[PDB]
């Protein structure tokens, strides 16, 4: 079963391809409607694979140097193995001398196609956590933020180094634990500083005066964090506070850049409002002028966006080059400037959290899920990840879309046609989790084409680790080319991979026109129809859902940016460009369950026809969980029904990292608008009718 | 939305208490003293004066004038609430000694309450007559 | 008792045994009895020359020396609803006006007749006319702004060298001991800054567990890091500043900061105080080398180098002028062990009406003399009275014109003196000329008036008025000469000549002032003949030429000489004389000829000896009163009764090497010497430490450097000096 195949391979190898059978010719490679691409999750969790505490064996060919994998032809008699990528034959290392066909190494069993190695050589670096705290916010928000940071302090490893930077009009770099005095270095939030400048002005396991081990400093930091008060500078009437977000971040970047370059560090910036001063300014300090909107940016009435975006884009590249993660936790009633600051968490592996106030269950719970540990008491985060991809000589890499940065590494696996962050065989991901999902786009230039994913990263323990996933997919049979290709089509994966392309072009500018020309083309090549007969059009069970996924994608808030604020659009797209397949489908097409006396809970269509008066609905947008009560139900048996969705809500309202916003509404309620807009050119029926008219007519 | 505060005896314009911080003060301090000279027993007890980008606000209670200057954008609703807080405190603490002093600024130490009260109005966080001043002068 | 001529070569013992007293102007009995106190106001020539030609003939400088804010026993305070001032020259109604109609009074400085107001009523009995010294309550128009509060900002060097000196510990202890004694009312504010390579502010809030050290590292672009709690109310936040003064000495014990950015720190301290003004106390221990205002190192001279002074930059002068315009005075405490370019650093205090205090080679363990000296000077500095935001005008009768000002201030316009602070230990001097011949008048007057804000927030005017007669005879100009005041004015003139020209010229003009005046006297009368009033003129000028300000062949170092010139420009006349020509007494045989008047105390009054080793005696002990210190020199063959009953020792060899003070033993010899010493230090408000260390072997017995009559290897004796003058007088 091709579905069993797709399920098991994602469960084992954390990957999902648009096509699992690839064009064995040049005449079908160019004529691919949806590119050969893979939704790759480099750190996916699974049923307790054995960690391999020996160095991974590597092919002895300068260019190739692939890792020993189950596709490698071995000869237990001659103690030799032949690399499946370059056909080079290799001698076994001395520790493999006692090898035998009966008892053979893990990396050769097909079960360990995805395997993790541990390299123990160098002394492990401690983790680094740099808190960057806005002080321009109401007392109830600041007090709540203070408690959240004090809580996270109690979860960090005793080895980790911590630093604290607070800011408002000025920037304060706190020197922790200094006896009876408490000091900090104060800087103007008015001019930027470079790392070399910052180093001159400022100055067994390593640590600075500004970055100290948790175990020696936690007591002084929790007292400092407890005494943090709001920015002392008064806010005059009709003014916003002077908030130097852009310079505080460039001081946090520059601080780590000159103290611990090239090692896992987390710059966690907590924002209570927009940058109103200095490089990176988002809006002026006059309350009379509102923060920019999408309408303002289209009519060229946003004089800060481009200059402010450019400032944070250079900070993102500085931090991503140095190997450091930038988080942004933003909570305020107005906008914050996420549109200008998006590249910092986007280019690194940094989180982006968005709420109304730090004094909410939403933020407090979302913030502590950052520090969720696994079955060993270790954070589910990695640092300084390096992704390298070995392909068969027939495969070339166009590029990647997701949280990563190119290492600009040239090799025969690099394609001319680049996509997203392309032109490279290697990418750096400064922060990753078991969820981080990249999209790799490939190009074809017995059977089986092979690809190997090698991910070196720093574990939360400090151990250096190498994840190796080697996959194989059959080459098309020449006498059955498109028929095998059509059967190996993953409509969900290709929908998300095509959505990745559409959003990447939108966020870096029509895009709907490209999306339709590929839907129509896919209908003609793989659909069944008589020419000029729209009613004759059918789709295989392999393709039938693809048009509907395209209907919801082209109307989603990822491409219809208006009716949302720019910070919300950048937040939505931030999380879609990171999630696995299953969660991505939820974002584009929210799941809908119905609850009534007449039967247990059942999923229903995202159509106005599913909104009944005597039925309770549960809509799972990935970003919000909504419970709707029909006009009748709005008023022991009536209790089971009223709390059946609430019970199912709580379960998923905890696994999801960005805790979704919860909504209890009903017919006539104002908040019912969120259900009425995801539900229902115009409707899908009309959309389908217009699509069939063009599929059966000219190509 | 900034400040200059002066409390003076209406009869002779004798300064009683004031408070000023810069980091000009010279021109508007003169106008303030011009006004203290003109004010008498027929003057409006509550008034507001327009001086371009600046605006004077005062009240008069028990022969004592409470004057404040600020940028015209400062809420006139707030300027008078700040003068009432000063007056009730000043009249409670020094109201009975005012008609006997003869030294200028015989209540310099009222400086302290002025500024602690002043900060409770020049920070949105904490939260009659009109005539061009050039006329009265 | 002296209209006689004196042959300086035959006397050679002309210095009297009892203290010198200032001359009495040749004035009518009733006029002189109201004249100003000569301690507060005095003139080089008590008989003013009628013409500039007569003044030029005498070859003596005409000028005034004043100590206007001196602590007084009794001060009349007029609270007049109206200040009576002459309608023309704004002179305050003074005892030396001319009441005629009695409703009209003739101004003694510009001769205009003024109408006495129906507020001043017998108008001549009014206290404004019975007191040459008086304080007025300034009206509302004598102030540019509300009276400023007392603001004290202390700026400490905390570099590696500074921490090694250990000065911070005692300064913080003095502040803790004298916190309630700082002048001011409930409006008093106080702040603190430390600095090394960066500038350290200290916020103090009652809401926080401990003070907060805010460090601005942008040395080229200093700013204020916090708006409220850097300058704090001392009354409200007394507890918070006490914890800081106990914690401050402990914060920098292990410091490796070798450089000091004094310039930017002073710019930081200026910005902090600019809004209000006040007193900035700066404590610096080494050469500033980092940032703006840096000064280059210099190699100290030796006994061999000739007379080949001025600042090396104008940064500190410019910064002082900016402080002056904002009512900020800067007092510099230099406790340096090496050259620090005080000739440039001093500009911060000269042009801001501050005062520099120098403690050469201060060390908490190594230099106990400088430790106790700083403690006693800090006691006086922190508890003496103070006036803020002040100005002083010096008026004199028409025909006399002031052309040069001496002291720590900024001369604002024609004649106006800016005094960001005024302190009771400051002295000023002025030089004048006869711009218009005084044929009309027979008296001329001088009025100084000090407008200032008191520590309690009250504008006050202190006015002193001096009246002198006019003469037209050379001999009459000599009969009224004040030898000490002429010495004081010549010292200030010689300091200016050093900066302006060289030390050689300054030394020459000093010698020429004696030759030219006595040559003029001789040309209007064999030996060296001088009038009685000038019999100490060559003696005091020689003492000037051997003082550390102007000495040549000595091993003196640069900052020592500059600090000696700073004391010339800023000390009152009495302490300039006590420093230049210290009073020497023999104290091992005191007895009853004293002032035993004081109820239960008998104070011995030993005779003043002349400054020569020929007057010493190995058989006795000699105390030298140099004004700021009291060095007690003990002879080798000193008597045994003195050792055991006064020093508390059994022999000369067991007299402790540094002896910080005498014991108070139960002997009448000890009671006598403690009575004489305590009587000496009661004559001044600046407690002078007494170290008997001067001993034969102490090697700190510079005590001999003050024997200005003996010859040294690189200077003339007093008799050699008289011989050189006579050769020049009748050349
Ligand atoms: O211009 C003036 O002289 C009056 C202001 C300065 C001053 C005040 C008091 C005394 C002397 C001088
Ligand atoms: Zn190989
Ligand atoms: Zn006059």
């Amino acid at each position: 079963t091709y579905l069993e195949f797709i399920q098991q391979n994602e469960e084992r190898d954390g990957v999902r391809f648009s096509w699992n059978v690839w064009p064995s010719s040049r005449l079908e490679a160019t004529r691919m409607v949806v590119p050969v691409a893979a939704l790759f999750t480099p750190l996916k969790e699974r049923p307790d694979l054995p960690p391999i505490q020996y160095e991974p064996v590597l092919c002895s060919r300068t260019t190739c140097r692939a890792v020993l994998n189950p596709l490698c032809q071995v000869d237990y008699r001659a103690k030799l193995w032949a690399c499946n990528f370059c056909y080079q034959r290799n001698q076994f290392p001395p520790s493999y001398a006692g090898i035998s066909e009966l008892n053979q190494p893990a990396e050769l069993l097909p079960q360990f196609s995805s395997i993790e190695y541990v390299v123990l050589r160098g002394p492990q670096m401690p983790l680094i956590f740099l808190y960057v705290v806005d002080t321009c916010m109401e007392d109830e928000d600041l007090q709540a933020l203070k408690e959240s940071m004090q809580m996270s302090l109690s979860l960090l490893p005793p080895t980790a180094l911590v630093g604290l930077i607070t800011f408002g009009r000025m920037v304060q770099v706190h020197e922790l634990g200094c006896e009876g005095i408490s000091k900090s270095y104060v800087f103007r939030g008015t001019k930027d500083l470079s790392a070399k400048q910052l180093q001159e002005m400022l100055g067994p396991p390593p640590s600075n005066r500004f970055l100290q081990p948790v175990q020696k400093i936690d007591m002084n930091l929790t007292d400092l964090l407890g005494e943090l008060q709001r920015d002392p500078w008064p806010v005059p009437q009709g003014k916003r506070p002077l908030r130097s977000s852009g310079v505080a971040l460039s001081i946090a970047v520059g601080l780590l850049e000159c103290t611990f370059p090239n090692t896992g560090a987390r710059i966690m910036m907590f924002i209570g409002g927009p940058a109103t001063q200095g490089p990176g300014m988002v809006v002026g300090d006059e309350l009379k002028t509102p923060i920019r909107s999408w309408h303002d940016i289209d009519k060229d009435n946003a004089k800060y966006v481009k200059k402010g975006t450019k400032h944070f884009e250079a900070l993102a590249n500085r931090a991503a080059t140095t190997g450091h993660v930038i988080d942004i936790y933003a909570c305020a009633l107005d906008q914050t400037g996420l549109l200008e600051m998006k590249c910092c968490p986007n280019l690194t592996g940094g989180y982006m959290v968005m709420g109304d106030s730090f004094n909410t269950s939403l933020f407090k719970q979302t913030f502590q899920r950052v520090f969720t540990k696994d079955m060993h008491g270790q954070f589910k985060m990695g640092f300084g990840g390096t992704l390298e991809i070995k392909t068969s000589r027939e495969i070339k890499i166009s590029g990647a879309i997701g949280p990563c940065v190119s290492l600009n590494s040239k090799g025969p696996c690099v394609s001319e046609n680049e996509i997203g962050t392309g032109g490279t065989c290697q990418w750096k991901i400064c922060g990753l989790s078991p969820t981080t999902t990249l999209a790799i786009y490939f190009e074809v230039v017995g059977g089986r084409g092979a690809i190997q994913f090698v991910t070196q990263y720093q574990h939360s323990s400090g151990q250096r680790r190498i994840r190796v996933t080697t996959i194989a997919r059959n080459w098309a049979d020449a006498q059955t080319q498109i028929q095998n290709i059509a059967a190996s089509f993953d409509q969900e994966a290709a929908a998300i991979l095509m959505a990745r392309l559409a959003i990447y072009r939108a966020e870096t500018e029509d895009v709907l026109r490209w999306l339709d020309r590929q839907l129509i083309r896919l209908c003609q090549k793989f659909g069944e129809y008589h020419k000029d007969d729209p009613s004759s059009f059918r789709f295989s069970e392999t393709f039938s859902l693809y048009p509907q996924f395209m209907f919801h994608l082209r109307r989603s808030s990822f491409l219809q940016v208006f009716n949302n604020s720019p910070d919300e659009s950048s937040y939505y797209r931030h999380h879609f460009m990171r999630q696995d397949l299953t969660q991505s489908l939820i974002m584009i097409q929210p799941i809908l369950y119905a609850y009534s006396f007449s039967g247990p809970p059942e999923p229903v269509l995202l159509d106005s026809s599913s909104i009944l008066a005597d039925r309770i609905l549960l809509m799972d947008t990935f970003f919000q969980i909504l419970i709707y009560h029909g006009e009748t139900i709005a008023q022991e048996n009536f209790r089971h029904l009223l709390q059946a969705p609430v019970d199912d809500a709580q379960e998923i309202l905890h696994s999801r990292f960005p805790m979704p916003r919860y909504i209890d509404t009903e017919h006539g309620g104002s908040q019912a608008r969120f259900l009425l807009s995801k539900v229902n050119d115009v409707s899908l029926q009309v959309f389908m009718d217009h699509l069939k008219k063009l599929a059966v007519s000219s190509a | 939305m900034v400040l200059l505060t002066m409390i003076a005896r209406v009869a002779d314009g004798l300064p009683l208490a004031a408070s000023m911080q810069e980091d000009d003060l010279q021109q508007y301090q003169s106008q303030a003293k011009q006004l203290f000279r003109k004010l008498n027993e027929q003057s409006p007890t509550r008034c507001t004066l327009e001086a371009g980008a600046m605006t004077f606000h005062y009240i008069i209670e028990q022969g004592v004038c409470y004057l404040v200057l600020c940028e015209a954008a400062f809420p006139k609703k707030l300027a008078f609430a700040y003068l009432e807080d000063l007056h009730s405190e000043f009249d409670e603490q020094h109201g009975k000694k005012v008609p006997t002093v003869s030294r200028p600024y015989s209540f310099i130490e009222f400086d302290t309450f002025i500024q602690k009260t002043k900060k409770l109005y020049i920070d949105s966080r904490a939260r009659i007559m009109v005539a061009n001043i050039e006329e009265v002068l | 008792e002296g209209l006689r001529v004196v042959n300086l070569l035959q006397e050679r013992n002309m210095l009297p045994s009892t203290p010198l007293k200032p001359p009495v102007p040749n004035l009518h009995e009733d006029i002189q009895k109201l004249n100003c106190n000569p301690e507060l106001f005095r003139c080089t020539l008590t008989s003013i020359p009628q013409t500039q030609a007569l003044l030029n003939k005498a070859k003596l400088p005409l000028g005034l020396l004043l100590h206007p804010f001196k602590d007084l026993v009794q001060l009349p305070v007029v609270t007049s609803s109206t200040i009576v001032r002459c309608r023309s020259c704004r002179t305050y109604i003074n005892p030396f006006v001319s009441f005629l109609d009695q409703r009209r009074w003739k101004c003694n400085l510009c001769y205009r007749v003024n109408d006495v107001p129906e507020e001043f009523l017998e108008p001549h009995r009014r206290p404004e006319v019975q007191n040459a010294t008086i304080e007025f309550m300034a009206p509302s128009e004598y102030m540019l702004r509300p009276p400023q509060p007392p603001v004290y900002l202390f700026v400490f060097d905390v570099s590696h060298n500074a921490v090694e000196t250990g000065y911070l510990n005692s300064v913080c202890q003095s502040l803790l001991d004298n916190l309630d004694l700082l002048p001011g009312n409930t409006r008093t504010k106080i702040g603190f800054i430390t600095f090394d390579s960066t500038i350290h502010f200290y916020g103090l809030q009652e809401s926080l567990s401990q003070p907060q050290m805010l460090i601005v590292s942008d040395i080229e672009d200093v700013f204020i890091p916090m708006p409220e709690n850097l300058l704090v109310n001392l009354n409200e936040s007394k507890e918070l500043v006490q914890d800081l003064l106990k914690t401050l000495p402990q914060m920098f014990t292990k410091t490796l900061e070798t450089q000091s950015a004094l310039g930017p720190a002073l710019q930081a301290a200026f910005k902090l105080m600019s809004p209000t003004g006040g007193r900035m106390s700066v404590f610096q221990t080494q050469l500033p080398t980092l940032g703006v205002g840096a000064l280059k190192p210099r190699e100290e001279p030796n006994h061999r180098s000739s007379a080949k002074m001025t600042p090396s930059t104008d940064f500190y002068k410019k910064l002082a002028l900016d402080c002056s315009g904002q009512q900020v005075a800067v007092d510099l405490f230099l406790l340096s062990g090496q050259y620090s370019d005080l000739a440039s650093l001093g500009c911060i205090s000269r042009y801001s009406a501050g005062s520099v205090y120098y403690y050469p080679s201060y060390h908490h363990q190594h230099n106990p003399v400088q430790v106790q000296k700083l403690q006693k000077e800090l006691q006086r500095y922190l508890t003496r009275k103070i006036g803020f935001e002040a100005v002083m005008r010096i008026r004199c009768t028409k025909g006399l014109s002031i052309h040069t000002f001496h002291g720590n201030f900024f001369v604002r316009s024609t004649d106006l003196l800016s005094l960001p602070n005024v302190n009771p230990d400051a002295g000023y001097a002025v030089q004048m000329s006869v711009e218009e011949s005084l044929t009309d008048t027979q008296l001329v007057s001088f009025q100084s008036a000090l407008l200032y804000t008191s520590s309690k927030g009250e504008r006050r005017i202190r006015v002193h008025t001096l009246c002198l007669p006019v003469v037209s005879t050379l001999n009459d100009v000599f009969l009224g000469a004040d030898v000490q005041a002429i010495s004081g004015l010549l010292a200030n003139m010689a300091v200016d000549r050093s900066m302006t020209a060289s030390l050689s010229d300054a030394r020459d003009a000093l010698v020429n002032a004696v030759i030219d005046s006595l040559s003029a006297y001789r040309s209007s009368v064999p030996g060296l003949m001088v009038p009685f009033s000038l019999r100490l003129f060559p003696l005091f000028v020689l003492a000037l030429l051997k003082q550390k300000s102007f000495q040549t062949g000595t091993n003196a170092r640069l900052d020592e000489r500059i600090f000696a010139m700073c004391q010339v420009k800023n000390q009152p006349l009495v302490y300039l004389m006590l420093t230049t020509h210290p009073s020497l007494y023999r104290v091992d045989n005191l007895s009853d000829e004293g002032a035993l008047n004081i109820s239960d105390r008998t104070i011995p009054q030993p005779p003043i000896l002349q400054l020569s080793v020929e007057k010493l005696s190995r058989d006795g002990a000699f105390l030298m009163d140099a004004g700021s210190v009291l060095m007690l020199w003990v002879g080798k063959n000193c008597t045994q009764n003195f050792l055991s009953q006064v020093l508390g020792v059994q022999n000369y060899a067991s007299i402790p090497q540094p002896m910080t003070d005498l014991p108070e033993l139960d002997t009448p010899e000890s009671a006598r010497i403690i009575a004489f010493i305590s009587w000496l230090r009661e004559q001044r408000p600046f407690f002078p430490i007494l170290y008997v260390i001067a001993d034969e072997s102490p090697m700190k017995a510079n005590f001999l450097q003050n024997m200005i009559e003996d010859r040294t290897e690189s200077a003339l004796s007093y008799y050699e000096f008289l011989l050189h003058i006579q050769q020049q007088v009748n050349k």
